[PDB]
């Protein structure tokens, strides 16, 4: 495609993205009997498999099928975990989020605040495949974390690999807060890697830094962390350049102080994402890192965002923030 | 014969549109007349006189309540209000019917569900005031009550957000197994809603244990029902989503209560839900000059209800004083103690936005502070908690 | 009597659940049987043979096609494909009874209806394609058709949006007094969905010339209707929103075309909506391994209509293999010319995000014009125009 | 209040901001036959005053109410303008947008895109009431612009008077892409000001320099202009600080020119709103001037915005980026 993927807890199996889900929401379901699954097509195994045996293994009450209806899906999700109960939301594609963004923003992230924590939403995670795939067009290729950030009370949280989506998920899963988690669709089948059995936590609104550098920084999350690792290997080999790569992992709450940590030591930062770049959530990373380090700033903040157009077809490939474009960037700032 | 796995039915051989019946819509179920007596003895409850005692109190002291924070509103004193008039029936007869436990979403016009529950006149007034005392901390616009201990969840702005995830709570209960039903409460206009599509469709197709309570009183501020819909009320929407539907007459708290009832019931035992369609008429205003527009003289909850108690020798006009006596002081004597009170930390903006308080938001917070620091002359300090 | 004003009634003096009436759904309407003999003389609409035949080659033409690109997106030849089988009849049959410049709002199983309107096989291809010749400029995935000349509105993939928009321009029709309707399809799955309920009664209340169409198949995706409702299909929700309804036989061109005729001239001369349930079964995969679950060699649109017209004797044997030969030869020839086409200029990305193009998009479209002055050999330009 | 309100076409008359609304509403139907106007309560001249008498003057069919449906109004406002009607749909708070969301985004936004122009929403406006109030709280207060500048394809514009509103708002009525206009509801009482009977146009995509300065630039919309126009009399008889003070006026596309141009000239930018820092729109001028101008920039940009909380009912006093708190920032800011 347009990336390469390449990258303590026990006994550990080859797992692609979509197997290391199902693996934690099947540790999730065995050490929580109050858990359950739903959403469209969820009960046969799910349109990305995702959730395949996890109805004969536990139960038609405990993983199954919802009406045609994202706003439902969401209302009815916030309502089981208003009990206590662990609710475990699918959104078939995150391009099909927003007929729920009112229960979202409105209710789920508001819930604890304008109760004055009498009841909360907390036990609930609302899982999206997520990101472009090649062919995806305008509604079966959307990046929409941007959207979501604006709205404090939700967490937003968006893995890299197989081996950190399930870390990632389980945490999400457990956070005592509504948990949005977008699932980069393109990697769902693309290389596997060891993932352990057994669940294991990877710690939310944690940054992390894949690959030391001292000339510059490179931050994404998804698949764009595997564009930027190897934009770090053209740099290096092309222009000699050490590049300090980072994976964002968490959108909201972020983490502010790894970043900033690193543009401090490098001086020069280069945020990059799908989405669009007006609104896109590089401008929120770019204008923190400007308050935060101005005087170790040596070089404007550069953003390689997808453009403000919507997701094309057939132009996919001149859309995308592809390592050239990234590249070229960097090339540039690193010649300012 | 058909085949067809969508639906179960026979062929017809001619050409036939299905008609709405809206001229002679669903019957309004009543159990007494506008007189206090009872219609049909085989339907009489049979209430003891201390329950529907409480059923007229709390509804009188509703009402008392209402008055007063009106006015406080019309001063000033409190920024928003939204009274009970003509819903006061509809409020207690049905929340009489529940078990305590039963968890109830609602709106703006179940306040009489809380003061039949026993929620304290001070907690009323505290949310109302957003003072010390409030559990909701002061965030939210005033009547936006909630209440864990009773089972009340905390009421929000949006209409018809909280009929979906009535529905899932109602899930969440099928499988505790602890026998309790969900009730949600909710206007006819708040059902044109895409939520109560959502709702409604949910409950049915993944059998839930709730009752949908539709307070249909004519008007959704200024809009009159028929420009809110064109078939026969909410009621007869449920049966086309599998919903075992009935509407009552909303001034009469027995019709309430033996609907109620009989729902909660059914609802627990078979896993099925259940819509009531009440039929009232707001008397008072939306919140809004009342005058894009009888029921208090001729036709009121409250009235109905007192009727009937003098039927029984269960009440007179003395008790009546006395109570309209009582009730005023004690809604007077919360009312000022509410006025007193400071308002609480401001700290507490920063708090239950997530459950801990992520560090980029405590530093806000601390932001704030030196803030206040420097120019607290500038704000209200001395009205606010520490 | 009753007075109040959120509906029409009388008032009931005992206690009565109102049932729904799902194993008895409204019945099936149907105008032959599945050997394509007229049940009923009253009900046949003696449409003329040119006609009819044109109804016959439309759905072959189209499944002739569909198997040709279902194969293409197999190879990889295109990204995705839709397919249409035993939607046949439901499209052609309703749009035989639509005046051409009736407005059609729809979503995947459409295509017969733009087939009907003589939409080219070379269009049908270039979207799929998303080549120079296509209209939409490739941006769309496939089976995304749309034609201004046919009023076939361009479709989009969030399911059940179009039909709160299709009540619009039905609303915008009225007042411009054109005498023209507007017929909005969907399925039973998106007829879930909160927009269903918003265009359902906004129909109703501001009497609206549209005709809801749902293709009811009894699956959406791997969810079977046993899991999206538990009403009488969705014909049965229409009265409940104050709409005439009908279901018919969805697999009877006759039947389909009977209806739409009659609510087509209601809802223009009346300006009130109608709601046709058209049962059938979607023989061919979702897009998916159908193989989470008859009707191809008993109960299939194509077959009964071929039968209809032997017993007329409007068609044989050599008739059928020579149009399987010319409508083969008609499809790969727009297909193979589909192929060899490039793709539009990449500057297409560009245009049309809002009508004119913002002086910030522009600076967007020159920084990869740039990009690719020094970076091109890395991307497939030579496959797209200039 | 928090704020205080101040400040050729020929006759004019004083005119609050909701009746500079009603005039352009009346002045559209007047003039454009296919015009309607619609949403809840809109038919007795709306919960806001904004629609007296129209109905009266026009026709029932032309301004009438809809069923209490948010996510009905915006599709079938869509639906008439695909047929090239005017639709003027109203939102009764844009708290209340939400339910819309996925109309706006994922259809009318796209609309002519994913047609390659064949069809249509471009005569499509929605106008909602805006920002906070005093004791809104969370559903009464917000300022939602943040969410869709987001997305490509759509005109989001907000105004700061009873003048500038009825420009902006024929504008956007009259523009050939969907608009959503936001109305400070704060303002629609407070004073009134000389608004030109007949129409006029005050274009979009354009901010307005209200008061020159050398210092540093001051950027705003909506009611927090009069914010920050008295904060720069505040910095200037305080401090001697020469301020130059910006209505963005549109929020997207917005006038990225006028405020780099700006910051070229004084060096130091201090930008507010209402709406929460986090995401908020601030990040994205804040990341694109200081990409734009690198190296006129003599100190960090700062972003005084309200906090990332849901909008409080008693604690509104200590929410809002007041004058106090935008003057402590730019006071800090001159002293880097
Ligand atoms: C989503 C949403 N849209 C609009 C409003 C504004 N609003 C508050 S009450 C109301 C009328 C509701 O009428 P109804 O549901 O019949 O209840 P009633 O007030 O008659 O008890 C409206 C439009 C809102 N709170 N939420
Ligand atoms: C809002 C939205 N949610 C989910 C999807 C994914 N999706 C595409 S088709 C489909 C099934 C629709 O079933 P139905 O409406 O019955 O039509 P059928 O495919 O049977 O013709 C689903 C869930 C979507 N396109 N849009
Ligand atoms: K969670
Ligand atoms: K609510
Ligand atoms: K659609
Ligand atoms: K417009
Ligand atoms: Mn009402
Ligand atoms: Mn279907």
């Amino acid at each position: 495609a347009h990336f390469t993927f390449q990258p303590e807890y026990g006994q550990t199996q080859k797992m692609n993205l979509f197997q290391s889900v199902t693996s934690a929401l099947d540790n999730s379901l065995a050490k929580d009997p109050t858990a359950v699954i739903f959403g469209e097509d969820v009960a046969f195994g799910g349109v990305f498999r995702c959730t395949v045996g996890l109805r004969d293994k536990y139960g038609k009450d405990r993983v199954f099928n919802t009406p045609l209806c994202e706003q439902g899906i969401v209302g009815f999700g916030i309502g089981i975990a208003v009990t206590g109960a662990t609710a475990i939301a699918e959104i078939q594609f995150a391009d099909y989020i927003f007929p729920a963004f009112d229960q979202i923003v409105n209710e789920a992230a508001k819930y604890r605040y304008r109760s004055g924590d009498l009841f909360n939403c907390g036990s609930l995670t609302i899982r999206s495949p997520w990101g472009c795939v090649g062919h995806g067009a305008l509604y079966h290729s959307q990046s929409p974390e941007a959207f979501f950030a604006h709205c404090p009370g939700i967490k937003v949280v968006i893995p890299r690999s197989p081996f950190q989506a399930k870390g990632l998920l389980l945490s999400c899963i457990e956070d005592k807060n509504p948990c949005i988690f977008f699932e980069p669709k393109i990697l769902y089948r693309a290389a596997a890697e060891e993932v352990p059995i057994e669940p294991y936590n990877i710690p939310l609104s944690q940054a992390e830094v894949i690959q030391e550098g001292s000339d510059v920084t490179l931050v994404a999350w998804g698949t764009q962390v595997h564009v930027i690792r190897e934009v770090a290997s053209m740099a290096k080999e092309k222009l000699g350049v050490s590049c300090e790569v980072i994976d964002l992992r968490t959108i909201i709450p972020w983490d502010v102080d790894t970043i900033c940590k690193s543009v401090i030591k490098t001086g020069r930062l280069l945020i990059s994402h799908e989405a669009p770049l007006t609104g896109g959530f590089a401008s929120e990373i770019s204008s923190t890192v400007q308050e935060e380090c101005f005087l170790n700033l040596e070089a404007p903040i550069s953003r390689v965002c997808g453009y403000d157009t919507p997701f094309p077809h057939i132009f996919e490939p001149f859309y995308i923030p592809d390592k050239w474009k990234c590249y070229d960037a960097l090339r540039k700032m690193i010649n300012y | 014969k058909p085949q067809f796995p969508g639906a179960s039915a026979e062929f017809i051989d001619k050409l036939e549109f299905i008609q709405p019946n809206v001229i002679s819509g669903i019957p309004i179920y009543r159990v007494m007349d506008r007189q206090g007596q009872i219609i049909n003895p085989s339907e009489d409850p049979h209430l003891p006189k201390e329950k529907v005692l409480k059923l007229y109190k709390s509804m009188t002291l509703l009402n008392t309540m209402d008055r007063i924070l009106y006015e406080s509103q019309r001063q000033g004193r409190i920024s928003f209000y939204m009274t009970n008039y003509g819903e006061e029936g509809t409020h207690v007869g049905s929340a009489a019917a529940l078990d305590n436990t039963d968890l109830v979403f609602g709106q703006y016009r179940e306040a009489g569900v809380l003061m039949y529950r026993d929620y304290p006149l001070e907690l009323f007034m505290a949310q109302c005031y957003g003072n010390i005392s409030d559990l909701g901390k002061g965030r939210q616009m005033p009547v936006h009550y909630g209440c864990k201990e009773r089972h009340f969840v905390t009421i929000s702005s949006p209409l018809a957000t909280q009929i979906p995830q009535a529905v899932g709570a109602a899930y969440a209960a099928k499988r505790a197994n602890a026998n309790r039903v969900v009730i949600c409460y909710f206007g006819e206009g708040a059902a044109s809603e895409g939520d109560a599509h959502a709702g409604f469709n949910f409950a049915a197709t993944l059998e839930c244990p709730i009752i949908f309570f539709c307070r249909n009183n004519g008007y959704a501020i200024s809009t009159p029902t028929s420009e809110q819909y064109r078939g026969d009320g909410i009621a007869a929407r449920g049966p086309g989503y599998g919903i075992m539907s009935i509407r009552v007459d909303g001034n009469d708290v027995f019709a309430v209560y033996n609907a109620t009832k009989e729902a909660r019931r059914r609802a627990v035992a078979e896993n099925q839900p259940f819509l009531i369609e009440a039929m009232t008429y707001r008397i008072g205003h939306h919140s809004d000059d009342s005058s894009y527009r009888y029921w208090d003289k001729q036709d009121h909850p409250i009235s109905r209800l007192r009727h009937y108690l003098l039927s029984q020798g269960w009440w007179d006009e003395e008790q009546e004083k006395a109570w309209r006596k009582q009730s005023r002081r004690k809604v007077m004597e919360a009312f000022e103690q509410a006025e007193r009170k400071p308002k609480p930390n401001p700290n507490l903006l920063f708090s239950d936005v997530y459950q801990e308080m992520p560090a980029q938001l405590r530093k806000q917070q601390e932001s704030l502070a030196r803030h206040l620091q420097t120019y607290g002359e500038h704000y209200p300090l001395d009205h606010f908690d520490k």
